[PDB]
RNA sequence: CGCAAGGCUGAAAAAUUGACGGAAGGGCACCACCAGGGGUGGAGCCUGCGCGCGCGCUACACUGACAGAGCCAGCGAGUACUCCCUUGGCCGAGAGGCCCGGGUAAACUCUGUCGUGCUGAGGAAUCCCUAGUAAGCGCAAGUCAUCAGCUUGCGUUGAUUACGUCCCUGCCCUUUGUACACACCGCCCGUCGCUACUACCGAUAGAGGAAGUAGGUCUCCGUAGGUGAACCUGCGGAG
RNA sequence: GGCUCUGUGGGUGCUUGGCCGCUGGCCAGACCUACUUCAAAGCCACCGGGGGUACCUACCGGUUGGGGAAGCCCUAGCGGC
């Protein structure tokens, strides 16, 4: 904000501000600065972790359950397990985040769905 | 892959409903910029809004780059306007007849990187399907009547509009002789569109210049030898194919070499084909009073 | 891309899901392709026709490999199993079932029995003999697999490390390093250092992939490349 | 998303490659490797038109030839090439009537 | 309201960057070759386009007819849907309502009975087509444009033959650029324009016509001066 | 006879003693309080962002009144600069 408002490299810097904060998912619109003034926030950080995540796409049900689970270990993110609740989701791994291969977890809901594959 | 069109569609219209709410806080911004840089006297509801002044410091450059031009609108088509070559491919519907499907052939020929592809039995959500599992930039169905074709349905892929159109007058390339017509040449077309006034015009230009791969801009005013023209009056398209050689510095012969329409678009919905409920954007609306009387586009 | 042009050639397409491991065959005619859609592709890109051809599996593939003589390929996927492709006539041949044959586990901070940790029970690298009749295949475990590729029994697996300064170095760890607050190591002992660039921590909360603060007390056993 | 890239230049020098290498009792090389300057001679010595003669042109083939032995018909046929590259890129009633 | 709003007049260039090619070498194409498949075109019906033309639809027999047995889908639910019009009679003061007459598949599989019998699968051309594709089959819907003389979905059964090459027909592009190592290549060719200069030709210093070229450190000593013991500078000698 | 729950011991890393004022002692302890020449080298030392600064504190530069380490000189002193 302090630099002068023609200045190219504080449209380049303010474009990749926003860039990498929508990208991470604390924005949710790449349009503003004033998005970076009042809107980037501890409470979204947090909210971009992963139980809340998960609470949110409805791997779980609440976000105390969901910690649960992905202590016990059910959860994955792409292709590594994850045991860490901290794990900051990104929202191009929002799309990966996912059980894990042997799970009990996805046992009980394909027995729910009537999908049960023993093979 | 399928979680991942999902969630970039639902991003996408949160983004453009944040952007109607911060254009009309940035139709009152605007006043604010002009009015420090004229010294006009401006109105109190917006001089006296600490807020806006707050964030006004902080929001000045962006609205000076949209004045320049700098920056381009967050559309569907801005992500890859001109860095890639949009594939696009032309099918018919279920079960095509002969004039159909040279019909079919002849507006791939249209488009120099167009494919065509047999429908047989093909349902229409995996044809979506497999559109996106081969990052096809556009779709574009066809429907006869009996041997002639009734409407195009150009459909931009991964979740961009359609636009559904009725087609009239529709002159085959298939009915000439090949003494008279011949191979098609296949060079990147220029593209010239006429009448296209209101934001729905620019609309159906963006939606219909984008089916075309970027001309090379180094020295393309002189080079290159086939057109394509995209004309509106009273809101139907009519759309010729011609190809040229410049016979003087002020003289140029044209040959008509593609097939001529006159489409009439009803139907412009801001998502893709499987998506019968999405939310249109217009539509051509008959039984209504003064439908008749007003020209969109 | 080309190497002697340095432009991009193309983008093939095809996979539904990010494309998780890449093989030029050893004569130089087939690229095979394996990803997160439970799929691999034989794509062949030098021929006038560019083609592809899908090998549909069980789960996400996680490694690809090629025989030296052409004519096989082991692709290894996240239910643990490999299995053995021949790229002429794209039919499986052979497979081995390896989770048990790999799972050595139980990390600090893992709240499950090393028999049922799931993620340490697959094989991420996985590379043919210069002979050509003995896998090697690696993940992210304590064990190295040595198979035989076409008896298909485990030949010889080896241990990594003895190392129990790494974390999920034994299978059965002991109850003496459990007290009343968890494990003994794990408790953060950064306050118990007489100089200030030690004490300090500047960590980042939730890094699994790399952090310049970087903790890194007890790191775990993984085999990353073979 | 990584970033956009920016151009970054790096100058290297004419020494062996064996100053790239990391220090250690002995290289790793041969006797043969250790010769090779880091630098080709595409970069020691290229032959082009910054670099030529007064009277002399080096054509495509890096060779000096000159401007005075050069014939007209290659003078004409480099004109053609260069012209094709540049296209790739009151008064009396006396004088009136006599 | 003011300007715009006064007719040497009477319809059908730029270029040191430009105009057009040729030869060689690449890339691609069911508008190309190659191997096959399928339409249309023969008879009848009819939308449409301008009597003609195709696009659909139907009939045309071994892939047969009759009688049985068994066994398979998917999309489809607006208190909403109905094929006519009539001979009679009922109850109808009259308008109507009644009654009786007349005009969730196809396919497939199995088992038997009869046996080619106006009971004949489309010429020249021309077009299209490479995997759940060609082709057969039914069921459903009728979505502000188009479509009942049909349209669009949806399931079912599911092949032959290419998947190579630029030889033919073409299309695009290289011969400038756009990156650097290895490695390879090695001044593509023609007809004119334009510009600059040079001289020529001939009518009245001049507009045209025609052409060509582009090497004494350190220490000491003896001196002479300086600000004097000392100390500094300069010189001449020895170590 | 069976399920469940609980307790103790061993194991879940390669085997060199219990304690102390530890080159020696003690496990029943013993003796109790001495001995001393000359305080100290400097630096660093994690509070989220923008902003206010009256008061307190930190840093820098000064002002009055006292104080005199040290440096310099000599008429030698209770000295002088």
């Amino acid at each position: 904000s302090l630099l002068p408002p023609d200045n190219e490299v504080r449209r380049k810097h303010e474009t990749l501000l926003l860039d990498k904060l929508y990208d991470m998912g604390i924005l949710s619109t790449k349009a503003k600065l004033s998005a970076v003034e009042h809107n980037v926030t501890v409470s979204a950080f947090a909210r971009r972790r992963l139980p809340v995540v998960m609470t949110r796409l409805r791997m779980a049900e609440t976000v105390q359950a969901a910690t649960k689970l992905i202590e016990q270990g059910h959860v994955r993110v792409g292709v590594e397990e994850v045991r860490d609740p901290a794990f900051l989701v990104t929202r191009n791994m929002e799309d990966f985040v996912t059980w894990t291969v042997g799970s009990k977890i996805k046992q009980n809901i394909m027995k729910y769905r009537d999908k049960l594959d023993d093979f | 892959m399928l979680r991942k069109q999902a969630r970039q569609r639902r991003d996408y219209l949160y983004r453009r409903a944040l952007l109607l709410r911060d254009a009309e806080i940035a139709e009152k911004r605007a006043k604010l910029r002009a009015a420090l840089a004229s010294g006009k006297p401006l109105d109190p509801k917006i001089a006296n809004d600490k807020e806006l002044r707050k964030d006004f410091d902080y929001d000045v450059s962006r609205d000076i780059a949209k004045e320049q031009g700098e920056i381009d609108i967050d559309d569907e088509y801005s992500e890859l306007s001109g860095i890639v070559d949009p594939r696009v491919l032309v099918t018919t519907s279920r079960d095509p007849s002969s004039r159909l499907m040279a019909f079919s052939k002849e507006i791939r020929l249209m488009f120099p990187t167009a494919i065509r592809l047999n429908r047989g039995n093909l349902i229409l959500p995996d044809l979506v399907m497999s559109a996106q599992r081969e990052r096809l930039s556009d779709i574009i169905l066809l429907h006869e009547h009996r041997g002639t074709p009734t409407a195009i349905t150009i459909s931009h892929f991964p979740h961009g509009p359609t636009l559904m159109a009725s087609l009239h007058n529709v002159v085959l390339r298939a009915d000439i002789p090949k003494s008279i017509k011949g191979t098609v040449s296949e060079s990147y077309p220029h593209l010239i569109f006429e009448g296209f006034r209101t934001p729905l015009g620019q609309r159906v230009v963006k939606i219909l210049k984008h089916l075309f791969p970027p001309r090379d801009p180094t020295n393309n005013a002189k080079s290159g030898n086939r057109v394509i023209t995209f004309v509106n009056q009273d809101d139907c398209i009519e759309v010729r194919h011609h190809v040229y050689v410049r016979t003087n510095y002020n003289s140029v012969e044209l040959s008509e070499v593609g097939p001529r329409f006159t489409m009439r678009p009803f139907s412009i919905t801001m998502g893709t084909l499987e998506n019968k409920d999405a939310d249109v954007e217009w539509h051509l609306s008959q039984y209504t009073r003064t439908g008749r009387k007003k020209n969109y586009f | 891309w080309s190497v002697q042009t340095g432009q991009l050639l193309d983008r093939l397409s095809g996979h539904e899901g990010p494309v998780s491991s890449l093989a030029f065959a050893p004569d130089g005619s087939v690229l095979v392709s394996g990803s997160w859609d439970r799929t691999a592709r034989i794509w062949s890109i030098f021929s006038r026709t560019q083609t592809s051809e899908p090998l549909q599996l069980q789960s996400d593939v996680l490694d690809v490999a090629f025989r030296p003589d052409s004519k096989q390929i082991a692709i290894s996927t996240l239910d643990g199993q490999l299995t053995f492709w021949s790229v002429s006539e794209a039919q499986q041949v052979s497979g081995v079932d390896g989770r048990r044959d790999v799972s050595g586990g139980r990390r600090i901070t893992d709240r499950r029995t090393a028999a049922n940790v799931a993620g340490t029970k697959n094989f991420n690298t996985i590379r043919y003999s210069m002979d050509g009749t003995c896998l090697l295949a690696g993940g992210n475990s304590k064990y190295i697999c040595l198979y035989s590729t076409t008896t298909m029994v485990l030949l010889k697996k080896f241990t990594v490390s003895v190392n129990l300064s790494l974390s999920g170095t034994q299978e059965f760890l002991n109850s003496k390093l459990m007290t009343e607050a968890g494990p003994v190591g794990l408790l953060d002992d950064q306050g118990e250092a007489s100089d200030l660039e030690d004490r300090i921590d500047r960590s980042l909360p939730g890094s699994k992939r790399g952090d310049p603060g970087a903790r890194k007390k007890f790191p775990e056993v993984r085999v990353s490349g073979v | 998303k990584p970033k956009p890239p920016a151009p970054t230049l790096t100058v290297v020098s004419d020494v062996a490659t064996v100053a790239m290498e990391d220090a250690q009792p002995a290289t790793a090389q041969g006797v043969a490797g250790g010769e090779t300057s880091m630098i080709a001679p595409q970069e020691v010595y290229a032959p082009s038109k910054d670099t030529a003669e007064k009277g002399e042109v080096v054509t495509k083939a890096g060779i000096p030839i000159a401007k005075q032995e050069m014939s007209r018909e290659e003078k004409l046929r480099r004109r053609r090439r260069e012209k094709e590259r540049i296209r790739k890129a009151v008064q009396s009633s006396g004088a009136y009537k006599l």
